[PDB]
């Protein structure tokens, strides 16, 4: 839904880093001129499930049904400056900017786990991209409109 | 102000059934990310529907009494510009696209105008 | 015997509060400590069959996430003054072939008796609290 | 046989979804117009038995042949509000809503286990695409006109 | 309930000294040595509930960077002519739905229990070294 | 970054061995003349972190961000002295030599794992290929201009 | 922090006489056998901290080539008439920053306490030596 | 290095078998005349590495950096008299005549592990040949003009 875009902002001024060459994941973009160094949230990996809380609230009465989950979401970085856009970031993600930028992106951000420098065959010529890894967990919810019980009658029977 | 949407069920939303059903789904963004609040409409004799709407982000759905289930009649956001005596089949097609962002900049004029009554407030002490 | 559930999960409360976070993944789990009844064996045919005080003496394992309503409660009852008693339910919703039933199982007179082993990680994701609530009584009826 | 046809029945009106917009699985039907969300419930994973039961009736007698068993049925959301339909499904799931409408749903539906946005390679172009995943728990059944024994005739021997 | 957290680990400090240094895969972890009360159980529906003295005692195992600040602060403690007493908090920062909310667990008088088993390897790097101090008051708090 | 780049420095001048003869990896680069024995730092393996440090400066007050981690660089020696090349440097990887050039190459240097005399399939002929395996292990950094504090007022309160 | 070593293995050596055939893959290994401090615990926020006498004594387990320099030297160890008392030190260089440290840790009296398990194969090639040489104080510094 | 040359020689004059016909690995060499049973030293298994000595000399001063190592070398016999050459060899590892001969070939001989008569798909028609495993260990070693310490100058400080 939103988490990737979100990590998306995150990584966006984190690095200080334009608009127009982050693009998201395997979508359809066009990846011109190779050394303009992209980044890419690959969101392939798998997301999984963690919990499904529930919870509900008496006066504005309506509850909320909460999802937390995580996901192996992968930086691909690109271009001929590919390595520092890395490395900076496999760095400064634990810092004061990130830790302090990253406020009402309702999305925690872990340690990155591995990097790798696998790059993609371009056709009878190699440019440079850089995956790094770290899971990221977050967890989506949804606002219903139940309403809530004032009293309840009954009656009791005995021998 | 609040729009009033009313018509006579033509075209593809199908024949003019006189118990007719439709359903507003409405996204108010309430505090993290949004409540869905729904609301039911039936349609008086010869298809007629006519109801008024709130502002903000509508999802309509349609279907007959009776019927198996709804029918995907589509998104909607109604603004603040959208005309107010206008039927269904033709709000559908102004569908919500993703200027909503752009639209967030309307708070200039909010903006304004607390800069106006900050102003009307202050110069009143001589 | 055909046999289907509403209520995922075996809907659960302690102290008239519900636990409404319980972390994905076989979070509740209900261990009989000790056996229902102990026998001493003599020749020729013959057993002495006695039930144990220790009957009914379950362990409900529940994982809940890591910082939630279920698991503020809980802790709020781990951190008391005087480890609080803990009465409630499980139970779960089913119909047998066409008739509903109701599945439940009562818990007594009960307390902490393993406090989650509060482990954070980086490399991963961890939001796994594991109490232990270990009553007397846990009669299920159906 | 018919649980397919039940959980699809279940994820019609729990997102108040179409009819004719709700295709089953691996079948024949043609997906024109990428956009419309579709939603299939893949039914391809092995669905393993349980239990065999076996019940007798008394008055109005007949027997029942029970077999409970499990599948880890899929669900795949299509078009350009694919997210949402995930999301939104996989937060709904555990509801009142859902578990108010599963009433005679012969089926238990137990908590969306995880995601994935594996899209699908529409041609040189990328199709929106996601799928959770969820064991289904069933029992179908059958019944039988034997009939029971009235009493018993015999005779016994010593020396 | 819906939760996210600031604050990647549990910031940690021990003696208004700051970990930050820890080895990335699960490097702090809490474990509750005890139960938080024991209990005698009597026929015919009655217990005896009774929190022991050992409530709180945690071990908290600390992975480190092999030769690092926070390594060569524990291991100052660890060769100390007298045990050197540890006091702290392990916390994290986290907001519950908007609202910020601030999760943390006192440490108090503690001590180092087990070495690191210093391991130096030729195939492969390892830099672990893993203290553990064994508190006896853990009380989370939110 | 430049951890790479560095141990292809330390095999540099271990071998006491050319620049020109020293290609990098998988990137773009043509090799002619098959016997001209080349040495090339496969850096393809996965390197993965285990720490990320945090450290502070107090009167040049700014901070430092480091981040260790290791990676299995392969070496690949080709040429008709490919086996020698693998060898005598399989073997002084522990020496005087080796232990005292590399004095501020940042980054460890442990003991050659395995070799192999995997050869490449130059086209209906066998040109001569050795990988050598060892583990590296490096730490990254950057520096970065945060602010101490000099003092903290505040207020109490009590019941 | 920022770290990198000279010198791949902690180089080490025992009554003056240096380690130099040491199997790859983590010959050397350092063991803590006990705690550093053992505490007895009392009501209402009150411990008592004790660092044991057994606070170093840490076993180290060596792994040499089957018949070399080194083995030939523990084993003349172990084959002695009386037990030789072994004294010396782990250590190794490291470059903080940019500033050169080295870490050491001594080895004080200390003995063989498991032989090797001599194993020879035909399958597969085996020259494993695994002493243990078990000292009473080991004290790291830097 | 030399190591596999090594056991080529071992299986030599063991076999009393012919220069010609022993021909090493996956080199380039041309199997003419299919019944010429040959015997190629595979060695493309990878050598693994077990302990990297350092010694020293002190009058002759120089010293001695060494490699123990193991590598998986497999032994295939062509021709039609590939079998008996597989078996009378399998069998004559262990004897006289190869305990004795291998006198200064710097390489330990262990037992013969497995075989198998896998042959070669030699293009509509089957060639012999018989593949038999057995590990090889054996130690490279090099020599370095070092130098050593004939005293120490130092001086002391004391508070």
């Amino acid at each position: 839904s939103q988490s990737i875009i979100n990590v998306a902002r995150y990584i966006r001024d984190l690095l200080d880093y334009d608009e127009n060459l982050i693009q998201f994941d395997r979508k359809n973009t066009q990846q011109s001129d190779t050394v303009t160094g992209y980044i890419v949230v690959n969101g392939s990996g798998v997301q999984n499930v963690l919990s499904h809380g529930s919870s509900y609230d008496g006066d504005a009465e309506i509850m909320e049904y909460s999802k937390s989950e995580s996901r192996l979401i992968t930086l691909e970085f690109y271009g001929s400056d590919a390595y520092e856009n890395a490395e900076l970031f496999s760095l400064l993600n634990q810092s004061q900017k990130a830790k302090e930028v990253s406020r009402g992106l309702g999305l925690t951000i872990y340690n990155v786990s591995q990097a790798t420098d696998v790059k993609q065959l371009l056709g009878y010529q190699y440019g440079n991209r850089v995956h790094v890894d770290f899971n990221i967990q977050y967890c989506p919810s949804v606002y219903v409109e139940t309403l809530r019980v004032d009293a309840s009658e009954f009656e009791i029977l005995v021998d | 102000m609040s729009i009033q949407v009313t018509g006579i069920i033509e075209g593809p939303l199908g024949t003019p059934s006189p118990g007719i059903t439709i359903r507003v789904v409405s996204k108010i963004s309430y505090r993290n990310t949004y409540r869905l609040s729904t609301e039911d409409y039936v349609t008086t004799t010869g298809g007629a529907y006519d109801f008024q709407l709130n502002e903000g982000f509508h999802k309509i759905l349609i279907r007959y009494r009776g019927a198996s289930s709804f029918t995907k009649l589509g998104d909607v956001s109604v603004s603040d510009q959208t005309p107010s005596p206008i039927t269904l089949i033709n709000l559908l097609e102004s569908s919500s696209p993703k200027a909503l962002v752009v639209k967030l900049q309307e708070l200039a004029d909010e903006a304004s105008e607390s800069a106006q009554s900050a102003s009307d407030d202050a110069d009143q002490v001589t | 015997s055909v046999i289907v559930y509403r209520n995922n999960q075996s809907t659960l409360t302690l102290n008239g509060y519900t636990f409404q976070h319980l972390y994905q993944g076989a979070a509740l789990v209900l261990t009989p400590v000790n056996a229902k009844t102990a026998r001493t064996n003599s020749i020729n045919g013959g057993v002495s069959i006695s039930g144990r005080v220790d009957g009914g003496v379950h362990t409900l394992a529940i994982m809940v996430q890591k910082h939630s309503p279920d698991d503020k409660f809980l802790n709020d009852a781990k951190n008391s003054q005087e480890p609080v008693v803990f009465d409630g339910s499980m139970k779960r919703a089913y119909t047998e072939s066409g008739t509903l039933k109701k599945a439940t199982t009562t818990l007594e007179t009960g307390s902490i008796t393993t406090q989650p082993t509060k482990t954070d990680n980086n490399q991963d994701p961890d939001d796994s609290r594991t109490y232990v609530i270990e009553f007397r009584n846990s009669v299920e009826t159906f």
